[PDB]
Formats: structure tokens, sequence, C-alpha cells
């Protein structure tokens, strides 16, 4: 794993998109198909900080790896999530950013994988996400990508949790909703904000 | 004026020992509010410093305590109304305060009232008021007391999250604005930036804009001592939050023009953190990187000082972590770096004496270095040998090893020849 990861890190650093992904794809397929403990091991083995975001990028390259990536990285997350840094960069990614049609799918599947690897990760993120829906300073700030991100989040959230989840989160949701409402009621993309409302509404009718 | 002021203070006093309830007094609150908006306006005037400060104090404190009482119990309409007016007043005060001193601290009591008061306080009224609070904290002591109390105390909802960080983004803008002028004023500005950090050391939330801003900013015209104080401030402001080492590292690596900031954050981690041998690793990484790149070539004006800064960051790191393995792989590296003047200074400093002498004893490390040098690269190898020699103890084994080195040394057709020259000197 050391050499592997060293190399991995290097690779990523050196070059994203094409290289990485091609390698990945082939590899993935094969590996997936025939490995479990070992699969997990290499995956796990992954490292660095340069390679953490290296891996962030890697992961997204793999996301772009699409549905193959989904099932296989459902298995790649099943190879490995191992708490710590995974969590760190998961939320790193959560926070930011650029391009997410891949992640919509990306988001979804990634989420799915990790969530189911280790339950309640999602919950926290979901919980975390609520806060993200807010504005004021944010209303003043940002571009429009944030909104994009927000939409995605909504979708995932809708998809899964416990039920119970709804209730408590609804506390927060309501709260969120109200302030958010105000803020986004002030949305140019008044309807964008409205769409969010409807989603939420639905969620805790 | 004095007579009227005396009557006002008396009245205030009376209401001080008669406000042990506070139920359905929304009316009182509102009346007071309009009156006092006007009163605050009038208040900005003169009145034997603290004759006015006392009056003001009563007003604020009293006012806020009541306005926010509204927020706690009662009706939102009334609350919003007061806030709008109060925010205006807050803005006004943020200007008056200085000369007042005692009443500047009375204005500080008003800001503490905002803290207790929560969301209303937080809003329009507290955008400018958060700015003023930052200023006050960076102006000092009592403010600090209250501030660190709130630094542990659920952080004032982490200074009201989004808004807290938006105020911090305003502060990022302000940092950019300081990069322009700011002598001691900006020193305190940075202090307040970090005051906010202590208050809501909500790193991520703060984030991006500010990050970039800071980066650029490390080059103030008026550095002096305030500058370095604030350098320490920002580095230590990073302290130990989310992205921490990693984030820091990223931006720093990009513009390897600021390893003093690397030191700063290195040391931030050193006196504020978590993941500790993992932080040793982070440190190690950055450190190693720094040396490897920088000492991979040469310099003259700026980067000689960059090497000096690198010694400083090595310092923070080394000491803080007792890292020894990571640390001394990079010391055998970084120690080997020493070279001229400043070098030696930095070396021992970073070394954190125990390990310095540990290395002094150390011979296995020496052998590692011997073969390292054998492989060679350039002048790095040359001076490695130089300081190895400096590190006198007893060759013995090293003497034999160096005989072999020489042999190689001797052989050298290329610059490996001058490497050998310096080596030979060392040997002598």
């Amino acid at each position: 794993v050391s050499f592997v990861s060293q190399v991995l890190g290097k690779a990523c650093v050196h070059g994203r998109q094409q290289e990485i992904l091609g390698v990945l794809v082939p590899r993935l397929a094969a590996l997936t198909q025939g490995s479990y403990l070992h699969q997990r091991v290499c995956w796990r083995l992954v490292e660095q900080v340069p390679d953490r975001a290296m891996e962030a990028v890697l992961t997204g390259l793999v996301e772009a790896a699409l549905g193959p990536e989904v099932l296989s990285r459902l298995l790649g997350n099943l190879v490995v999530k191992n708490k710590k840094a995974q969590f760190v960069m998961t939320q790193k990614l959560l926070f930011l950013q650029s391009r997410l049609t891949t992640p919509m799918l990306q988001s979804l599947l990634g989420h799915l994988a990790m969530d189911s690897q280790r339950r309640p990760l999602l919950l926290q993120v979901l919980k975390e996400l609520l806060e993200t829906w807010g504005s004021s300073s944010a209303i003043r700030h940002t571009p429009l990508p944030q909104q994009r991100h927000v939409s995605k989040a909504v979708l995932i959230c809708l998809a899964q949790l416990g039920e119970p989840e709804l209730r408590d989160s609804r506390d927060e949701l309501l709260a969120s909703m109200m302030a958010g409402v105000k803020c986004r009621l002030d949305s140019s993309l008044p309807p964008v904000r409205r769409l969010g409302m409807i989603v939420a509404e639905v969620v805790s009718a | 004026x004095x007579x009227x002021x005396x009557x006002x203070x008396x009245x205030x006093x009376x209401x001080x020992x008669x406000x042990x309830x506070x139920x359905x007094x929304x009316x009182x609150x509102x009346x007071x509010x309009x009156x006092x908006x006007x009163x605050x306006x009038x208040x900005x005037x003169x009145x034997x410093x603290x004759x006015x400060x006392x009056x003001x104090x009563x007003x604020x404190x009293x006012x806020x305590x009541x306005x926010x009482x509204x927020x706690x119990x009662x009706x939102x309409x009334x609350x919003x109304x007061x806030x709008x007016x109060x925010x205006x007043x807050x803005x006004x005060x943020x200007x008056x305060x200085x000369x007042x001193x005692x009443x500047x601290x009375x204005x500080x009591x008003x800001x503490x009232x905002g803290x207790g008061x929560x969301x209303x306080x937080x809003x329009x009224x507290x955008x400018x008021x958060x700015x003023x609070x930052x200023x006050x904290x960076x102006x000092x002591x009592g403010x600090x007391x209250x501030x660190x109390x709130x630094x542990x105390x659920x952080x004032x909802x982490x200074x009201x999250x989004x808004x807290x960080x938006x105020x911090x983004x305003x502060x990022x803008x302000x940092x950019x604005x300081x990069x322009x002028x700011x002598x001691x004023x900006x020193x305190x500005x940075x202090x307040x930036x970090x005051x906010x950090x202590x208050x809501x050391x909500x790193x991520x939330x703060x984030x991006x804009x500010x990050x970039x801003x800071x980066x650029x900013x490390x080059x103030x015209x008026x550095x002096x001592x305030x500058x370095x104080x604030x350098x320490x401030x920002x580095x230590x402001x990073x302290x130990x939050x989310x992205x921490x080492x990693x984030x820091x590292x990223x931006x720093x690596x990009x513009x390897x023009x600021x390893x003093x900031x690397x030191x700063x954050x290195x040391x931030x981690x050193x006196x504020x953190x978590x993941x500790x041998x993992x932080g040793x690793x982070x440190x190690x990484x950055x450190x190693x990187x720094x040396x490897x790149x920088x000492x991979x070539x040469x310099x003259x004006x700026x980067x000689x000082x960059x090497x000096x800064x690198x010694x400083x960051x090595x310092x923070x790191x080394x000491x803080x972590x007792x890292x020894x393995x990571x640390x001394x792989x990079x010391x055998x590296x970084x120690x080997x770096x020493x070279x001229x003047x400043x070098x030696x200074g930095x070396x021992x400093x970073x070394x954190x004496x125990x390990x310095x002498x540990x290395x002094x004893x150390x011979x296995x490390x020496x052998x590692x270095x011997x073969x390292x040098x054998x492989x060679x690269x350039x002048x790095x190898x040359x001076x490695x040998x130089x300081x190895x020699x400096x590190x006198x103890x007893x060759x013995x084994x090293x003497x034999x090893x160096x005989x072999x080195x020489x042999x190689x040394x001797x052989x050298x057709x290329x610059x490996x020849x001058x490497x050998x020259x310096x080596x030979x000197x060392x040997x002598x």
C-alpha cells in the first residue's frame, strides 16, 4: 500500500482527469470483480494530504467514472471508509464543490455507499446540511453554485435516513425553513428558494 | 446638564433595584426604545467624560437588557422594531466610545448585552456592532475576559454561524484594506480578527476569501513588532479547527513565499491541537517539502531569508512534536542544512536542545547521512558533510566511512570533485 499510495498520490498530483480515470476504470472493474479483503486493503492504503484532496479529486474522477464508479465504489466504500480522514474529506467535499451532475449521481451514490458502510454519517451530514441552507451573510455572499449544491443535498436527504429522523430534524427543519424562507423569499430565483421549500414541506408535511 | 444627568442616574439606580420581574412590560420597552434612540443621538455630545458615560451605561445596559428581554419573552414585532433602532444606535456608539474610556467600557457592557441578547443583537444592528466588538476586544483585557469566557461558552452560537463568518468575510475584506495602511491600528485589527477566532473558532465557516486575503496580505508596509505579533496572531488563530494543518499547508505550498506563516500555523498546531503524531506527520511533510525544494537550489536576497523562515517553522514543528523520527529524518535533513551564520542559529533553535544533543551523540544517523551524501546531488551533500564534521564527537566508524567517502571523493570527475574538496576539509 505504501508504494501504491505513494504512486497514487504522485499520480493524482501529477495529473487528474484522463490518466487517473482510465487507470482507475480498468483497475476498478477487475479488482471489484475479483477481490474483497485485498480490494479493501489497497483502497484503505490510500494516503497523503496532497493525496487526501488528491484522493478527493481521485474520488471525483472516479465519480465521473459514473455508474460503474457507483456500484464499484459502493464496493470501494465497501472495500474501505475507515472513519477518520474519510470523514474529513467527505465533509471537505460536502462543503466544496465544482461540478456535480456526476456527483448528483455522484453525491447520491457516494452518500449511499458511505452512509451504509457506517450508518449515521449521513445524519450528521444531513444535520450539517440544514445549517448550510441558511443565508443573510450567505445571502449577501456566494455565487450560484452553492444553490446547485443545495439542490443536490435536498435530493439525497429526501432519499434516506431513519424515519424518526424526520421528527427531530424537522425541529431543525422548521427552524431552518423559517429563517431560510425569509432569506430565500428574497430569492431572485425566488422559485429556486421555493422549490427548496416544497421539498422540505414534503419531507415533513 | 449635570443636574439633569444626576436625576437620570438616580432614576436608573431606582429602576436597578426594581427590575426583579420583567413580565408583560413590552410597552415600557418600546417607549424606552424610541426615547433612547433619540437619547443616544443626543448622548453623542460632551458631558464630563463619565458623567456622560454613566448616563450612557445605564441607558445601554438597561436598554439592551430590556430590549432582549422582549426577544426572550414577548412579541416579534416589538423586538424587530427595537432592533432596527438599536442597531442604528449601536452603529452610532461604535464611533463615540474612545475618549469615554469608562463609558467606552459602558459601550462594552452594551456589546456584552448584545451577546446575552442573541439573535436580534446579532442582526442589522450587530453587523456594525460585531465590527465594534472586535475593535473593543482588540482594545483589550476585560473584553478579553468576557471574550474567552464566550470562547468556551457555546461560542455565542459560534458568533451566529453564517453571519459570524460573514462578519469575518467583512474582516477578510478589512485585512485586505489593512494590507494597504494600518500600523498599530491594524495590529489591533488583527488582534480582533483573532478575537473573533477565539469567540467562534469556526475555521471552515470563516474560510476562502479570507484565506486568499491573508495569503496576499503577508507583506504589510509597517511590519515592525506589531506585524510579527499579528503574524503570530493569525498563525495561532488557525490554532486547531477543521481543515487546520491541511488547509494551511495547501495555501502555503502554493505560494512558498510565506513559510513564516508556515511557522505560524506550525506553532498554532504546536500550542492548540489534535491527531498529534499525525500532526507530526503533517508538519514533517511541510517541513520536508520546504527544505527539499528550497535547499534543492540556491538563492540570494529573498530566499536566504526564506531558508531562515524555514528554520523557524522547523522550530515550531520540532519542539512541539518531539516528533524525533519524522522530525530528525528532516533534521538530519534540516540539520544537515545549517550552512552559514543564521543557519546554525536556526538549527539549534529548531532542535529543542534534548534532541539536538541526541543527534550530537547519534552515529547511526551519521551513517545514514554518509550514504546519503555518497549518492549525492549537489551542495546540499557538500554542507551536510560540513556540519557532520562540525558535529565533532569521535569519527571512529565515521572515520572509516569517510575514508571510503574520500575514495569516492577522490574519484569524482564532475562537481563531485568540489564536493570532495569540502569533504576533505571536513576530514582534516
